[PDB]
This record gives C-alpha cells, structure tokens and sequence, in this order.
C-alpha cells in the first residue's frame, strides 16, 4: 500500500477531465445548431461551408 | 439553385439535433462515472490508518 | 514528471492563444461574406453612381473593421494576427527541442486585398498609405482628403491627427465592372482566410492529441 | 475574445478541483501516519525504566 | 539508549509538520477555488492572469 | 531472498517501462484513426484541391505529431520508440541468464 | 501542531463570507430584474439611467 | 424616441437573466465547496488528542 501516490486516483482524474471536454464539445454544437464552430472539427468542412456561402 | 445549396451546406454545416444530443447524453453519463469511481479512489488509502495503529 | 505536467499547460496555454486568433477569424469570415453581398448588389445596373457610392460607405466601414480585429485581437500582450506572431514556439515536453512552431500571417484589409490604409502624415496635410499613395487636404468641390484623380478619399474639413489611420474599401462604387471586378478578390479573400483558419484548427488538433499523450 | 480569454485564464487562474480534493486527502493521510507513528516513538524511551530497577 | 533526545520522534515532529503545510495549501485551493492565491504559487501565472483579468 | 525480492523490483520496474511505451502508443492509434477520416474525406470528388490541400494542413500536422511520439517517449533516460530500445534484458531472476529480452520497433511515421 | 489558532478555518471563514455576499448580489439582481439597484453598481450607469428614465 | 431610449435605458439598467443566474449559481457553489472544507477543517485539530494521551 503506497500513499504518496494514488495512481487510481490520478488515472481516474484524466478519464474525468476527457469526458467533461467531449461534453462541452457536444453542448457547443448543440445550443449554435453547427457541426463545425471551429476550424478544427472539419478544415475541408469549414473551406467548403464558406464557399457554399458565400455562392 | 439557392435550395439545392442551402440543402448542401446544411449537411456540411448544420448538426444533427437526434445525433448529437444522443452522444452529449452519453458523455454526461461517462464523466458522472468517473466522478463516482474518483469519490471511491481516494477512500482505498484510508484504510492504511487502521494497520498503522 | 514535473516537466510533463508543465508541458501539459503550455499545451494548453497554446490551445487558448490558438482558439483566440481562430475565434477572431471566425468574424473576419462574416465580415467578408457581408462585403460580398456589397458586390453582386453594387454591380446590377439598376444602381445610380449616388447609390453605389451609397453601398461604398458600408464597403469602407466593413474594411475597416477587418482591419480592427487583426490590430486588436491580443493574446496575453501579443498582437496574433497582425503578422508578427511568427516563429511562436509552444515547449510540449519536458527537455530541449520538444516545441513545435507556428506563424500566423496578416489577416487585415491590406493584406487580403479588401482594402487599403492610409496613415495621416505629421502636419495632416496627406493622408499617406504604405507603397506611398497621397491624398492631400481640402482639394475645391466637397472638402476632404482628395487623391490626384480628385476621387475623394476621406470626408473631413478639419485635418486629421498625427498617426491617424483611415481604411478605405475596395472600389465598387465607381462602375459596375468595378464591383464585379471586386467580386473576385473578396471570394479570394474568403479562401486565404480560410486557408489560415484550418492552419490553426489543425495545430489545435495536433494540441488535443498532445495534451492526452502528455497526461497519460 | 472574452470566452476565449475567460476560459484561457481560467486554465491558469483556477484549480481543479478533482486533481486537488485527491491531493488533499493524500497529506490529510501522511499527516495521520506520521501522527500515528510520534504516539509509538514516545513509547520507545520508556522501556529503559524496566532495566534501570 | 539514549534518552535525553528522541531523534526518532524528532524526525517525525518534522514529517508532522511538512505535511500539515501542504494541506493547509490544499486546503487553501479548495476554499478559493484558484491555484494561484499568493504570488508564490505561480509568479508568471500571477502576472499573466492580471494581465488576462484586466483584459 | 534478498534476490527474488529485487529481481521482483526489476520485473516491475519493466511493467513501468511496458506500460509507457503501450500508452505513448495509445494515441498513435488516434491519430492514425483521425488521419483516416482524412482520406475518405479526400477522395470525394466533390472536395476541389483548394480544400483537398486544405484537408492536407491536418495531414501534416497529425503525422508531426506521430514522430513526435516517437522521439519524445522516454522512460528514465531511454527513447522507447524511437528504434534504440532493443535487447533490452529485465533480469527477473536471482541468477545469471534468468532474464527476459525485449525490442521495440521504431514507431514514427 | 498550534491548537490555539485553526489558520486553516479561518481562512476558509473568510472564503465563505466572500461567496455568500457574491450570491446575495446576485441575487437581488436575479429578484428585481436589474442591474444597478444601489449606485454602488454603476455611478455613471445610475446617472444615464436617471436621465433616460426623465426623458 | 420613446422605443429607442427605452431599449437603450434597459441595456444599461435591466440585467441579463441568462448571464446572471448563470454566475448566481457559481458563487452558490463556491460557498458550499467552502462549507465543505471548513468542516473538515475543523477535525484536524482534533487528531492530537490521540497523541497527548
């Protein structure tokens, strides 16, 4: 039993600060209705979207 | 022209409200979870406190 | 492990100036999407020159606002996307040379081709744009900062301040083969803007992946 | 720009707090396990007074 | 034996009061809810969140 | 004794040494994974080469980011990934020749 | 180990009475719909509401 | 002139339901992760009685 050290507890931590940022992720496209806010959810998404737009 | 583009760029665009809202619920499921586990995680040490004395 | 868990918040610290430049971009995206409607309305010829020049000023306000975010948008006190953000080396690890680089390049009016800048000279008698183009003062007609083919430039009587910039739209009010003309370097714009987009939101990407690697 | 700078000085600015309540926990225990073994240390000198009769 | 000094419960007084310390300043974090309290904390996280603050 | 209870040290001083490498190659298979989203998009027709060039800014950054792993993951002083770690000998065993070999390829893109 | 002073909840006292005095704020702005109730809030927003208000 | 003044007196004045119960509801957090902590904060000095015996 080693006590400096909760490797359980700092495992379980990671997997809590990994599903918090998946559901923020999923609450941004949920309250602005897009798929892509950022550039990084779809670069040749994001491009295409602007000229569609734009047309 | 104006329909048939407006229907394409929705695609690419817009989210699927069915689709999403599905998979938001599941990572709010996935963090209460670990958020349990996590309470248990840090009861495991305490127990060293009895075999100490 | 002091290092890795250090790491990790420049990782993070590089996510939040990269998310800060693209969010800014998102509105240069809507600004040049407005400043097309201003093309394919200002090049029918039902317009008169008194209403193209009518569109002209919402061409010289929205260009002048393009030219805001890129001078404005600062992370901590460093202008992002005024082209001097280069070489920014973000340390993802713990030891030498685990960096990885990134350059922002300009993302204002001039540099997209949708407008142009004219700095005030010290007197303020002519207004002077970078390559040089003069405007000068009360030249007589309606008063303001005339250009030497008396298409006036600024509308002011008084003279401007010392440094004072002015933005000034790309021509669609003097024809209608102008406005088409414009057409074209507005939708450019539009892909050199979304070309720097996708450069960040793949470095942020590249960020993401970084940050669990870094963790676990 | 305040939500992208809100959130990023949050990240420096705020704690987490899942990652601190398990740090706490850890020397709210080294602190109960050096108290448990200072009681024993005490008792260790007080057997010399069964050899010095 | 050597009774007129405990080296053993001295060392542990030491131990005692070096991990109280750091929960007092975990402690500390919980309450507020911010890393950086004092400047000690974070000397260029202190200055850059004023910075951010004032922003 | 006094060796099988260090040899016991040393078998799971190797666990920690297996488990990073496994766990730097955890995210070598995500973004593997994502970089092949970034293909499927890309042989679409309907994509121009403005936007399939557009698709390839990411196609970079990802495998940068699979070297990176490589040359970046590093137990005690030791690159894992990197194609040195080979014969690596655990010596779990009180005695001569009690030892396990291990090699890890070279892991980058 | 000074058992004479709880430094550690003292401080957290003063955290406590810190929160509460932000909640009630907000609340009295939740309750009444507005943003500037003393002057406190705004002195130049109590003094342009007053003259819109007259006009 | 009465629509225009009265919006622009009610920016200034009306606060934001959405903005406001938002960071109500923060602050009514942070007061109970503090009672939280000064609960506990309260046991510690309770463990060296155990040592003065």
């Amino acid at each position: 039993m080693r006590i400096n050290h909760n490797i359980a507890a700092l495992n379980t931590s990671r997997q809590l600060n990994a599903g918090s940022n998946a559901a923020s992720k999923n609450m941004e496209k949920l309250s602005s209705g897009l798929r892509i806010n950022r550039a990084g959810d779809d670069a040749a998404g994001l491009a295409i979207s602007e000229k569609m737009r734009s047309q | 022209s104006s329909e048939n583009l407006t229907s394409a760029e929705s695609r690419i665009r817009d989210v699927d409200m069915a689709s999403e809202m599905m998979e938001y619920t599941k990572n709010n499921i996935l963090t209460q979870a670990s958020q349990a586990m996590l309470a248990q995680a840090n009861q495991q040490p305490q127990q060293v406190l009895q075999l100490l004395k | 492990i002091r290092g890795l868990d250090m790491a990790s918040k420049n990782a993070q610290d590089g996510i939040s100036l990269i998310q800060t430049s693209e969010g800014a971009l998102n509105e240069t995206h809507s600004i040049l999407q407005r400043m097309s409607e201003l093309a394919t309305q200002a090049a029918n010829d039902t317009n008169t020159d008194s209403d193209r020049s009518e569109l002209q000023k919402e061409m010289d306000q929205l260009a002048s606002e393009v030219t805001r975010i890129s001078t404005d948008t600062e992370f901590n006190t460093k202008k992002l996307l005024d082209g001097t953000a280069q070489n920014l080396t973000f340390q993802i690890g713990a030891n030498e040379g685990q960096t990885m680089s990134l350059s922002i390049n300009k993302m204002d009016s001039e540099s997209l081709k949708v407008g142009t800048t004219y700095t005030a000279n010290d007197d303020g008698s002519k207004l002077v744009t970078a390559d040089g183009k003069e405007a000068t003062l009360v030249t007589k007609g309606p008063n303001g900062y005339y250009d030497d083919a008396d298409k006036l430039v600024y509308q002011a009587d008084s003279a401007l301040a010392k440094d004072t910039k002015v933005t000034k739209g790309i021509d669609i009010s003097s024809s209608a083969k102008a406005a088409s003309s414009a057409l074209t370097t507005i939708k450019t714009a539009i892909d050199t803007v979304s070309s720097e987009r996708a450069k960040l939101g793949a470095v942020q990407n590249r960020l993401e992946h970084t940050i669990n690697n870094l963790g676990t």
